[PDB]
RNA sequence: AGUAUGGGAGAGGAUGGUAGAAUUCCAGGUGUAGCGGUGAAAUGCGUAGAGAUCUGGAGGAAUACCGAUGGCGAAGGCAGCCAUCUGGCCUAAUACUGACGCUGAGGUACGAAAGCAUGGGGAGCAAACAGGAUUAGAUACCCUGGUAGUCCAUGCCGUAAACGAUGUCUACUAGCCGUUGGGGCCUUUGAGGCUUUAGUGGCGCAGCUAACGCGAUAAGUAGACCGCCUGGGGAGUACGGUCGCAAGACUAAAACUCAAAUGAAUUGACGGGGGCCCGCACAAGCGGUGGAGCAUGUGGUUUAAUUCGAUGCAACGCGAAGAAC
């Protein structure tokens, strides 16, 4: 602003998981305000990889999330730990976008369980983040 | 080929440039690198960051020659003075002191004349 | 001439040169060196300092 | 006002030696692709080897720190250290001469920098000039080079915002705070505190001034002598003369033309002056335009007519909330 700090907004809990996370991860899925596709495109993604390996969907989510969670920007500073969150979830988006497959909730599991294992063009910008930031 | 331990490192730090020197001592060089042969052309050979990629190379360079422990002399204004010497800290040799050694006239030649940009 | 004893570190050594450099003041002689200054300049300059320094100290003293 | 005897401070002057730092060049080792420079570049230097680093040599010019609102000198000016020759000033007490004084038209001496003459010297810097940039153009500012000159000896020139924009000499008129060179007193042991004198600074009463300001270093109160001014231009110009090798300097008008030209301060406005502050101004984000097809308005062109107005932001889906008659 200029004189003020304006507060962050308290964005409410996922209404099936009450998971802030999971509600984020929506906001940023969703476009022009259409909810619902986002709902279930990211429910049907933590379904899928709950087939494909029996484990807790908000916990393998936050391990994958903190797996693809950069360090630093960049002039080097420490990023505050928000925008670490915030850029995650735009790269791991972006990069689910481009897979090829019948639905958008199918790609997105399917990165998912491939950045569990690190094998991901998100992980590949991350290894480049940490490239550019030994350069300075 | 040749085996020295001890070694003398400098830093001549200009406004347009710096090079890092490195020899053994009485004065006979070993290996040197400067801002300009990493790319770094024109006005960006002034950059602290240009200092370091260079005092690496320099230090890397003299470690096969082999010394471990050297003392380090900087002249010249420049910015690149303190990256260069903490380079060769990262590079992994041991300052044994390091001090300035800028020239300074008593009164002797006439500068040139004052830019009126 | 900073001598490190047995363990300071790397970075230790270069902030107390930086000190003791900045105690000598070597680098305001190599920037007056730049250029020639002239004596009409020269004795402005001190004038003007010598009448900066009599108005910090009376404030100094009151 | 001056003289003799003791002591003191100082970049005062002239001559001759000598020391250290740094720049340039040269010779030689170590060593290998850049160096240099700018807002960004380029001209330029370099593989017949630079730049960097080490050793030695040559030469010229200037004296870091001390360094100071300090010091000395009539002014111009004078800074490393040492010797020789030499001028002035401050300070104490007696002694001595007895108005020997102040100013000064003509005259005469000194007089920054640039410039001139004869002979030397030449590191760095650098008018003129050459090239590279920038620009609509660049003749300039910026960059790479570079000759006179800057230095020495012997002479000339005689001018500067040569300024405190304040002629020299004398006496008197509240105070407060510094600093330089001396004298005296007091403590009391060694560092301080009071006075007095000659300089050098900052405030300020009275007084003065158009105001700004000055104010014992007067622009106050008075006295002595000298220089100079009489609206702005033409004009420190022409003619004549004197001086100078020259460049030029000094003395110095008129015709003609205008009703102003000036000083200080006040209120605004402006500044590619300075502080502080605010705004989707930027920063962080999410969507667009500029690309395609179509709708609509404008410019232009065309036409018998393409009715008229709106033109940077603040005109262009504007007057028109609706042209087939």
């Amino acid at each position: 602003p200029r004189r003020r700090v304006v507060a962050a907004r308290e964005i409410l809990p996922d209404p099936k998981f009450s998971s802030q996370t999971i509600a984020k991860f929506m906001n940023h899925v969703m476009q022009d305000g259409k909810k619902s596709i986002a709902e279930s495109i990211v429910y049907g993604a933590l379904e899928r990889v709950q087939e494909k390996n029996k484990v807790d969907p908000v916990e393998f989510f936050e391990t994958t999330l903190e797996k693809v969670r950069p360090m630093v920007e960049v002039v080097p500073m420490e990023v505050r730990p928000s925008r670490r969150t915030a850029l995650a979830m735009r790269w791991l988006v972006d990069a689910a976008a481009k897979r090829s497959e019948k639905t958008m909730a199918l790609r997105l599991a399917g990165e998912l369980l491939d950045a569990a294992e690190g094998k991901g063009a998100a992980i590949k910008k991350r290894e480049d983040v940490h490239r550019m930031a030994e350069a300075n | 080929t040749r085996t020295v331990s001890e070694g003398v490192a400098h830093i001549h730090a200009s406004f347009n440039n710096t090079i890092v020197t490195i020899t053994d001592r009485q004065g006979n060089a070993l290996a040197w690198a400067t801002s300009g042969g990493q790319g770094f052309r024109g006005s960006r050979k002034s950059t602290p960051f240009a200092a370091q990629v260079a005092a690496e190379v320099a230090g890397k360079a003299a470690l096969d020659y082999g010394l471990k422990n050297l003392d380090v002399l900087v002249k010249g204004p420049g910015p690149g003075r303190e990256s260069a010497v903490r380079a060769l800290g990262a590079v992994g040799y041991k300052i044994n002191s390091i001090t300035d050694v800028t020239p300074i006239p008593h009164n002797g030649c006439r500068p040139p004349k004052k830019r009126r940009v | 001439q900073v001598k490190l004893k047995e363990g300071e570190p790397v970075d230790v050594a270069i902030r107390r040169f930086k000190r003791s450099c900045e105690k000598a003041g070597v680098l305001a002689d190599v920037r007056k060196r730049e250029f020639y200054e002239k004596p009409t300049q020269e004795r402005k300059r001190k004038k003007a300092a010598a009448v900066k320094r009599y108005q910090k100290k009376l404030a100094r003293e009151s």
